[PDB]
């Protein structure tokens, strides 16, 4: 099934090559910004990244092999998680700042403008600091990001010939674990160090789920009281 | 859904 | 810290011994279920389990080494996750059902009266079936429960470094268990990844559950113990 | 303080 035959080095290669581009914000000398304004940049940004995420997902080995319904469910569950780990990744070398775009580099005080954002901000920063302290490697990040796509929604599927899908997603997931271990052995880590590092990486995914949960809550809070049609749809999936 | 469309094309 | 001095076997033995008992529900089979009465049984049950949890937590190696303020944070963050993994664990041998208590064993239909309960129920059943398909062992479960306790709040903070080395010690223990079970080395790292990725879904379930709980608490559906109120408040 | 704090403090 193509993805299962891939080698560890080919998986990395496939993932690195699948990477989306880094979009810029439409922030300008308009300085400064209000609650509305800052919110606009974030959502416009996320909206535009969503298009690229979808085409990136199609290139995640094993994703195409799934039904259109299952692909949809995966992205619906994962999109904000995927955006967030992206953000924290490119914010790694910017302690105390969140790099939404090369031209949009926010510190936590700017996050105060916009309610409840602070707390989400702090969590993203702490995650970024954690990645920094672990010296997260780029090849590890693409594995983690793919893992999120495949994992975050797999348990909200289901009977019938759907178990065939779940099993396929888990075979691919194992492949990616093999790939992470491979990257670690290559890096020279001992066996004990590999397992430990694997564990450390995956536990951070729980925190990333938590941030998406909260963020999704706030995003919904704010749309009740201008988000793109796509965003709104991606958001409705988390509210039955 | 829009997502359907983007996934198809 | 003697936590770090523990061997894999000492780690497992400590955790198995610290296990809380299976408690019973105030279930009364003379009255029909209402949203309020079901929520009553559930929250009464959770309340009593919490006391046992607080005492179990103090027995998780390393936990005692933290400040009271940090112990409070971790429990505040993880309490529902921890109740949920326990529930999912004891429901393994009951396909299609959730054993909240030996006298409170429900299927998805019995929760329809309750706001959001069927949604969470379905998620819990899925996790239970997954643990069942993977053949989760008791020794692995207690490792998982302790990881949740130590991990779920550590990012919302030295002490943080102390927690990580305890967690590493639990990773060594999980692998040790898997070797002892005769899994290949590749199977070990694959199983480790599978188990930990399920924690992301337990996190998910906790957060969705928390939100339904807060909704109901704000609609006065059921009187909540002051303990539960404060744990519930902790999540804003 | 918090009931949780007392319960732990005990
Ligand atoms: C989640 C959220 C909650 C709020 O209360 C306010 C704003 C947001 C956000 C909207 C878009 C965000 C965003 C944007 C771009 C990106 O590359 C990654 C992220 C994560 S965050
Ligand atoms: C969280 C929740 C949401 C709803 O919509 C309806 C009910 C609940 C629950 C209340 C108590 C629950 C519970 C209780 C005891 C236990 O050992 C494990 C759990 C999980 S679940």
């Amino acid at each position: 099934s193509l993805a299962l035959s891939l080698t560890a080095d080919q998986m990395v290669s496939a993932l690195l090559d699948a990477e989306p581009p880094i979009l810029y914000s439409e922030y300008d000398p308009t300085r400064p910004f209000s609650e509305a304004s800052m919110m606009g940049l974030l959502t416009n940004l996320a909206d535009r990244e969503l298009v690229h995420m979808i085409n990136w997902a199609k290139r995640v080995p094993g994703f195409v092999d799934l039904t259109l319904h299952d692909q949809v469910h995966l992205l619906e569950c994962a999109w904000l998680e995927i955006l967030m780990i992206g953000l924290v990744w490119r914010s790694m070398e910017h302690p105390g700042k969140l790099l939404f775009a090369p031209n949009l580099l926010l510190d936590r005080n700017q996050g105060k403008c916009v309610e409840g954002m602070v707390e989400i901000f702090d969590m993203l920063l702490a995650t970024s600091s954690r990645f920094r302290m672990m010296n997260l490697q780029g090849e590890e990040f693409v594995c983690l990001k793919s893992i999120i796509l495949l994992n975050s929604g797999v348990y909200t599927f289901l009977t019938l010939k759907s178990l065939e899908e779940k099993d396929h997603i888990h075979r691919v997931l194992d492949k990616i674990t093999d790939t992470l271990i491979h990257l670690m052995a290559k890096a020279g880590l001992t066996l004990q160090q590999q397992h430990q590092r694997l564990a450390q990486l995956l536990l951070i995914l729980s925190h990333i789920r938590h941030m998406s949960n909260k963020g999704m809550e706030h995003l919904y809070s704010m749309k009740c009281k201008p988000l793109s049609d796509l965003l709104l749809e991606m958001l409705d999936a988390h509210r039955l | 859904k829009i997502l359907h469309r983007l996934l198809q094309d």
